[PDB]
């Protein structure tokens, strides 16, 4: 029954006594199910070291994984250029479960075509589909080039995309000079982010391995900066607008924060802002390139040494104190252009921030996860502000990444409880903290089940989960954050210690029993 | 109405494809007819999409496990295969479920097997079977596994059906196999086939020599209901104010020992035809269970769904069935009271899966409302036979609409509400178009039955006469 | 008892068997507390509306005002001039009391001095006290101007500011050419707003009356803004950006943000920024002078039109989308500067945050509290949202002001059950969310109290609130907020908003109870 | 150190003052000398602040409202005037208690008159009876009212004296009016000195002539400790260990009865003598009871006082304080065996009101901290006369200093750690100095005992060796 004047939503309206009955009548005559009891008993099992012990003997099974396959990281790579249509050739599905994922991220249109291909082309390969797709897209949405890259079906076909797009220009379905970069994106090698480093690597060989003759390092007097796979807008803001206050000039290789926060005045913008193809071509002729997160883009790093000859530093990402200072002194050294009074400024704004905070934020505990480079910005934020991290966990790491976190980790007296995990999921970091309680979980909204988790276990065992990374699909335009330099530092801080000072609100909120350490003034 | 306005849009969207793709748009865009029952001389369906043109359909995993094997809430579904699949959909339908996830349910999570390039290159079976005793081992109190194929298994050759035989053998448990991979078919619907089809070679039949289940002549069984926000839910309680037991649902909050008492019942009330109709028609030919279609969709359809029902039985129900009518109705009264005014008059165009492009015009109508354009992403000729006896003359029909023509219809057309999924509802909120998601509610509801009709008014009427669309434009451009 | 490795502060470690067994005793030796009962039913009495019926008929008790006296609000004008010293003429407890006030809100150093009146100058008045007051001060800190106000000991004897000061020049106490300008500031009038409105009134009295011959209206081709009492810096901030990218050559008046946010690099700066007394004399050359909140600055108007012959405009506080646009379209009709491209997107990227965020915001119900403009720019931003307000208080506000917020009150239908109190403080706001009970409050720090008293009641009875307002006391850094533009509608959309998906977590995170409700995605 | 060089500093520091300003302030800073007992002659205290050299000090209502009456929770306080004053002291003392605040507890609530001009013009009795009906039906609950003047009522020629004899001889109610107007004296002193008369006035008394309340040997009153984030309830367990009977508590978690009982017990342990000391000696010469000074900052000075209160009493109670001692020793130890090697060697400046600046030296030193620089806001002669023997040689003694004088010794002395009020909490950041607030513990605590003494040391330690000090000089200057 519902009441016209205040209806009710799934939630409460199945609370209601009839539905009740209604549902204890269905699992007492027809679910068969198991006794409360023993469920009570095997939940607090899996709360148990024991079934820790199990979880992580683990070596076929995967539960909840915390990554994603290469296409996406393809298709973020690729919508960060001028009127660029991404391309996966293989399964429509895939690109339906990219855009998806992207327009719930994201909430914005997110733009991206595949050639369809059945078992016909399981069959015979899909070059005709490629032809076929290729022309349909040039003739219906009109883009400037066609950026391609390839799902699991087509990687264990065998399709050469070279091959295919040379045979399309050469029997006249699309022009000789429309630009048609390509990558192979195999989902079954590494993650998201290595689709982005190999969609990015195809881009730029597509646009200057040919044309290296003219190329003087240094002549239009830029700095390159690569990003990755990056879903933070604020973090492309915060890049531009520190080289714009130093007066450095700088060429920011697929920008895709344009087309992703289009206004809504009445009109669609299916493109929007992006790297043009002239910056792309002129790219060579910079005095350097910066990649903002060397630990998944080594291929684009490769290639940037080998063919443009430029001496890619060796930086960190700019997260944090020292390392955006790092970041910020080698960008004046580069270009020769002094650190203004600006950012030297924000720098001590941070650091006042810093002093007004770190009595709550010290000793603090924290379990996280993400992307590596993040992970260890995080990380080395956080032992910045005296807090312990102590379970770390990045199921798209290596062992080389592991080791330079634990080098950072060993640097400070706050990491010595501190483990680095690669390779394992959330149920191992459920377990984890279960078994190690932290005070809080930072990561996804892949989180947020782990701490119902908790909560089941008691008020007292409950972990609150502290939404930073990708991707967060229930909370609405947290997209629009800053995570990089000193503004994310800031924003990052700030989050933080209202996080536990609304934990430590709500702990103490009951009259008569805790409500003596309410305080007003914290 | 002005049919021939409509012809002229059509062909002058059609005007920028090629050759080739225009010729085979061609036929899936049609002015409707009332008077035409056979659609096939009017729209083609079920056809491979143009490759290249952003179309919105899914692929067969997606159907399988998706949409039929991952709601049912006691058995643990394997996306064996890399690992994107299983991350994309998890979580992404709101299948709604009673239980403790983890122990005994596992709808929300992911289990896959993870695979990376030696299991491309050596083969993934060994890696099956250990997968399948680490899931013994660390869930204990599952009731079975599915196994849902991604396009590698399906193109390396693995044999998923000899390891779920040895493992099931070995174990004294329900392994099934779903050759679910994506590149099968050209939308959900071969998966919806496919699911169907494996539901009735590996868990259907369990229970042919068991008799100690006690039945009576009100048996019913819900088919093709997900429970969506709780759909199912608001559908059972009416059903059980009638006096029907309801014994199984398919699949939403289902468990497998519902499935395995599906044959024992006296009636398949099925709710999705696409999805179901396979398993429907199974059960009449091998257990003579008659089965028949319902509507739950706004009160004019939830009162003639229910007096059809209670018609295949006896008079205590048909009473019965009479009751909860007359208790409903000053509700819904209410509603349309409160509601109608603000939506009267107003145009809708929707593009939804397969079920809900012609289910929910009903509603809509019980609210004033007009629908000018429909269409499906996987529907089949039959689908479209139910649909233009449901539409308004000289409206706009499609079949997998691409985002182009999507786009360009809409902006002739210039609707006052569109209802799509997520990948359009960014699109047409920035041309400053009011959207409802129809798939997922827009994380809403439920919208099924009386109770359900409510929040479809209260949504609707938010959503419509919201303020924020009168502000798009700057009022110094 | 402490455990070396893990030490308890006061929560939880009263908590213990121990302290609960000694404060057991304690209560029920030597208390003579009520018996729990009586507590019970006499909370509960207090929760019904016949004591809220006896509540709203106070006529001489006031429980937890929502305001603070004059002289506050005229240390906070005087602290966003360049070089100025805040002088209090009275009794040193009062600028104590402001000095921890503004400390605790700003987490910053807040300088200002009392010339510390005692009995002795109850009866011969503070004459003498102010010349040596104004002699050490400028002598000790080096104040480049000394802007007086008064307490409300000063108020009741009558000291004569005027004379004491021309007096001091007189006898060679401080030179003749230091500017002193003052204002009396009686704390039983009006508010802090108030006292902000009197003190920037004297000050601009002092730098302009006496040499308007030489003014022309429009000469130096500026616009004259004045922000009145504001407590958040990005408000500032985002005040000159917006005018910054229109081109708009614009004054500043009393600019605190440099001062309130200086860096901490090792030094101590006890001046930062500020307007100077070149802006303040130049003053009335400007186009025109815009008020951006001009409820409570009154005063400033009548002086500003009645001398300087500005045709001050009758703006609303640039708060929400229609508000932001009108005093966009207003600077550029005065100014002549078209309106650029970025501030469209700005707008346009606001409405499309809007449109993602109108299913969750519609409908939702809310009290709120604070002062006059800010409150009515919250109510009608929150009416563009479609929600709905239903207990608007604001203790400090008037019958015009309540007459104005009534008629945008009717003129949309979201409007229909708000009732607007004038008068009123937080008991009976307490009162009216007990039993007319919203979804959310809006207020600042003393809401967290009646929050407290909701959960006392029950869980479901619960009104969360939300902090958005003067002062902020129990969270971090949350003074550099922006409230308006379109930035600050942003911000105050992103947090509404958030703050409802929390609710709705917390509410569905019951396993097998309410869980069904808790969507991965929203 | 090097007296010499301190003295040449004083002079440095003074040089900037005018004349009558430099004469004054320059009897206000002392360097200290252990063999000196009587203080007057080095330093003066307890006289009228320079105007506008932006002091400390606070007023006589934050000394009596503020301090002393606020902490009572079963009492409600009027702060009788203008707004202001009760909305900057409202819940600023961090003054814990245990209670049901709106119904038995008021002391986070901030009661006022609200005066207007109307108020200011025609006086407000009449205002103040009615305020009292209105408090009388609003909160039935409450077991006093407490009327605190600010600075108008002084000023105009309001009796609140005789308002409150009538309305309590009429609602039968105790009503204490107290003179505490900011303009009396030169600081929170003089609030102490009225706030005790008052108390001695209308309160104590009131259980003269009763004798029901049974009365043991072992019977105490803790006097002066206002439960500072529970300080005295970490006091009061000890004392209980010990065996004795804690009575009252004046006035943290204070209650009215308490202090109507407090003229029964046998002893009276004041802790802070500055502002309890005037009724210390009232209940001495007309009770009877004798009252000792003690110190619970520290495990040396928490054993010492424990050791001085036992002697007072018969054997079996010396015996439960060696108990005492003996099981809370170990954790002390590993405390210190923690703590002071991160801490040792490191020098301290500390500035606060009356007690402080010499209470927690003792604990300072058992980490092996040194104090080199101590200063009172508010103090008299005697309080410097137990510091100078308190403090170590050639350390600086300040008296009511100055915002210029404080950061100028600061910057010269060079300390590692600061310990202050919230008013120069900032400004001592900036420059690079940690900093702990020593009034209300930096919202943390309790310090006092053996569990405070924990806290204090992780305070301690979390705050010196704190990572942010490394970072405020940009790595380019
Ligand atoms: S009462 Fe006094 S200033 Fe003795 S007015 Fe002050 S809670 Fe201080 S050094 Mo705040 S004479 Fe108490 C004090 Fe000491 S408020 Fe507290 S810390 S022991
Ligand atoms: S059509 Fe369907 S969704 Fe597509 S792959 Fe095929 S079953 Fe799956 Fe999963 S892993 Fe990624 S998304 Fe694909 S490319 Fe390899
Ligand atoms: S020394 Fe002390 S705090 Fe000062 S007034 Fe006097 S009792 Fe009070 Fe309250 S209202 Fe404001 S702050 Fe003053 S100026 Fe009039
Ligand atoms: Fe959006
Ligand atoms: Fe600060």
């Amino acid at each position: 029954s519902q009441q016209v004047d205040k209806i009710k939503a799934s939630y409460p309206l199945f609370l209601d006594q009839d539905y009740k009955d209604m549902l204890a009548k269905k699992r007492d005559g027809f679910e068969e199910k198991y006794p409360q009891d023993k469920i009570d008993e095997v939940f607090q099992w899996t709360t148990t070291k024991e079934y820790q012990e199990l979880n992580f003997q683990r070596e076929a099974l995967t539960v909840n994984p915390a990554k994603a396959c290469q296409p996406l990281g393809a298709v973020l790579c690729a919508l960060g250029f001028e009127k660029t249509m991404p391309y996966v050739h293989g399964s429509q599905g895939c690109v339906a479960y990219f855009r998806s994922y992207f327009n719930r991220h994201f909430r914005e249109p997110v733009s991206c075509v595949s050639d369809s291909m059945t078992e016909d082309a399981a069959v015979f390969g899909g070059q005709q589909n490629m032809k076929d797709g290729l022309q349909n897209c040039k003739a219906t949405y009109k883009p400037d080039m066609i950026a391609v890259s390839t799902t699991c079906m087509a990687e264990v076909i065998g399709d050469d995309l070279n091959a295919f797009i040379n045979n399309s220009k050469k029997e006249g379905f699309i022009p000789d000079e429309f630009p048609v970069p390509f990558a192979h994106t195999p989902s079954f090698v590494g993650s998201h982010v290595t689709g982005w480093d190999n969609m990015f690597e195809g881009i730029a060989r597509y646009f200057t391995l040919k044309s290296m003759d003219d190329k003087v390092v240094g002549s239009n007097k830029k700095i390159n900066i690569v990003p990755g796979f990056e879903t933070y807008l604020g973090n492309f803001r915060v890049i531009k607008r520190m080289l714009s206050e130093m007066g450095v000039g700088y060429s920011l290789l697929s920008d895709p924060e344009e087309v992703l926060d289009t206004p809504a005045d009445g009109q669609f913008r299916m493109y929007a802002g992006g790297t043009t193809q002239e910056e792309m071509k002129d790219a060579p002729n910079a005095l350097n390139t910066v990649l903002l997160q060397p630990w998944h883009l080594e291929k684009t790093k490769k290639f940037v040494e080998g063919t443009w000859k430029h001496e890619v530093p060796k930086l960190n990402i700019p997260m944090g104190l020292d390392w955006t200072d790092e970041f910020l002194m080698k960008v004046s050294e580069i270009s020769g252009q002094p650190i203004p009074a600006s950012l030297t400024k924000e720098r001590g704004r941070l650091v006042d921030m810093m002093t007004d905070s770190h009595t709550w934020l010290h000793g603090k505990r924290f379990a996280l996860w993400g992307d590596p480079d993040f992970v260890m910005g995080l990380v080395k934020f956080l032992l910045e502000l005296g807090c312990e991290p102590v379970h770390i966990l990045c199921h798209n790491g290596n062992k080389r990444w592991k080791k330079a976190v634990d080098a950072i980790l060993a640097a400070s007296p706050y990491g010595k409880n501190a483990t680095v995990y690669i390779g394992k999921d959330l149920w191992h970091l459920r377990s984890l903290v279960f078994t190690d309680k932290p005070d809080f979980m930072i990561g996804n909204s892949y989180g947020k089940f782990i701490q119902r988790d908790t909560l089941h276990k008691g008020k007292e065992f409950e972990v609150p989960l502290i939404r930073i990374g990708f991707p967060i699909f229930d909370r609405h335009h947290l997209h629009r954050s800053t995570t990089l330099g000193y503004e994310g530092a800031m924003q990052i801080l700030t989050t933080l210690v209202n996080s536990i000072l609304e934990r430590l609100d709500e702990e103490t909120r009951g009259m008569q029993a805790t409500d003596y350490n309410h305080d007003l003034v914290r | 109405m002005s049919r021939e306005e409509v012809e002229s849009l059509i062909q002058e969207v059609l005007e920028v494809y090629p050759e080739k793709a225009r010729k085979d748009r061609n036929k899936h865009l049609a002015v409707n007819d009332p008077a035409v029952t056979q659609s096939k001389k009017c729209i083609i369906s079920n056809k491979k999409s143009q490759p290249g043109l952003m179309t919105i359909r899914g692929c067969a995993y997606a159907g399988s496990k998706g949409v039929v094997w991952g709601p049912i809430k006691d058995m643990i579904h394997i996306s064996h295969g890399p690992v994107g699949c299983g991350q994309y959909s998890r979580a992404g339908r709101r299948n709604y479920y009673i239980g403790t996830t983890g122990v005994n349910a596992f709808v929300t999570m992911n289990f896959t097997s993870d695979f990376q390039e030696k299991d491309i290159v050596f083969g993934g079976d060994k890696k099956l079977a250990k997968l399948i005793d680490e899931v013994e081992t660390l869930f204990p109190l599952n009731k079975g596994i599915s196994v849902q194929s991604e396009c590698p298994i399906g193109l390396i050759g693995d044999d998923i059906e000899s390891v779920s035989k040895v493992k099931g053998a070995e174990l004294s448990k329900t392994i099934v196999p779903v050759r679910c991979e994506g590149f099968r078919g050209v939308s959900q619907s071969l998966g919806h086939h496919i699911a169907n089809d494996a539901v009735r070679d590996w868990v259907l039949g369990k229970r042919d020599e068991d008799t100690t289940f006690a039945s009576t002549p009100y048996d019913v069984a819900i088919i093709g209901d997900y429970n969506i926000g709780g759909d199912a839910w608001s559908s059972r309680i009416l059903l059980e104010e009638m006096g029907l037991r309801c014994v199984a649902q398919w699949s939403g909050d289902g468990s497998i020992s519902e499935i395995e008492l599906t044959p024992k019942v006296k009636l398949n009330l099925v709710h999705c035809y696409r999805s179901m109709n396979y398993i429907s028609r199974h059960m009449e030919e091998k257990y003579g269970i008659p089965w028949m279609e319902y509507n739950f969709f706004g009160p004019t359809k939830t009162i003639e769904s229910l007096r059809a029902i209670a018609a295949k039985f006896d008079e205590s129900i048909q009473k019965k069935c009479e009751e909860v009518i007359a208790k409903y109705k000053p509700e819904w009264e209410a509603v349309v009271a409160k509601y109608r005014p603000r939506l009267e008059g107003k145009r809708v165009m929707l593009y939804i899966g397969g079920l809900r492009p012609r289910h929910v015009i009903g509603a809509y109508e019980d609210l004033g409302m007009e629908v000018v354009g429909t269409g499906y992403e996987f529907a089949h000729n039959d689908d479209y036979d139910r649909t233009m006896k449901e539409m308004g003359d000289s409206t706009l029909l499609y079949d997998d609409v691409t985002g182009y023509e999507f786009e360009e219809f809409v902006k002739r057309i210039k609707p006052d509400l569109i209802g799509s999924g997520i990948k359009e509802k960014f699109i047409f909120q920035k041309m400053g178009i009011p959207f409802r998601e129809m798939h997922s509610w827009d994380y809403s509801g439920p919208y099924h039955g009386f109770d359900g009709f409510a929040i479809f008014a209260r949504d609707m009427d938010m959503t419509l006469n919201n303020p924020c669309w009168k502000k798009l434009q700057a009022p110094w451009e």
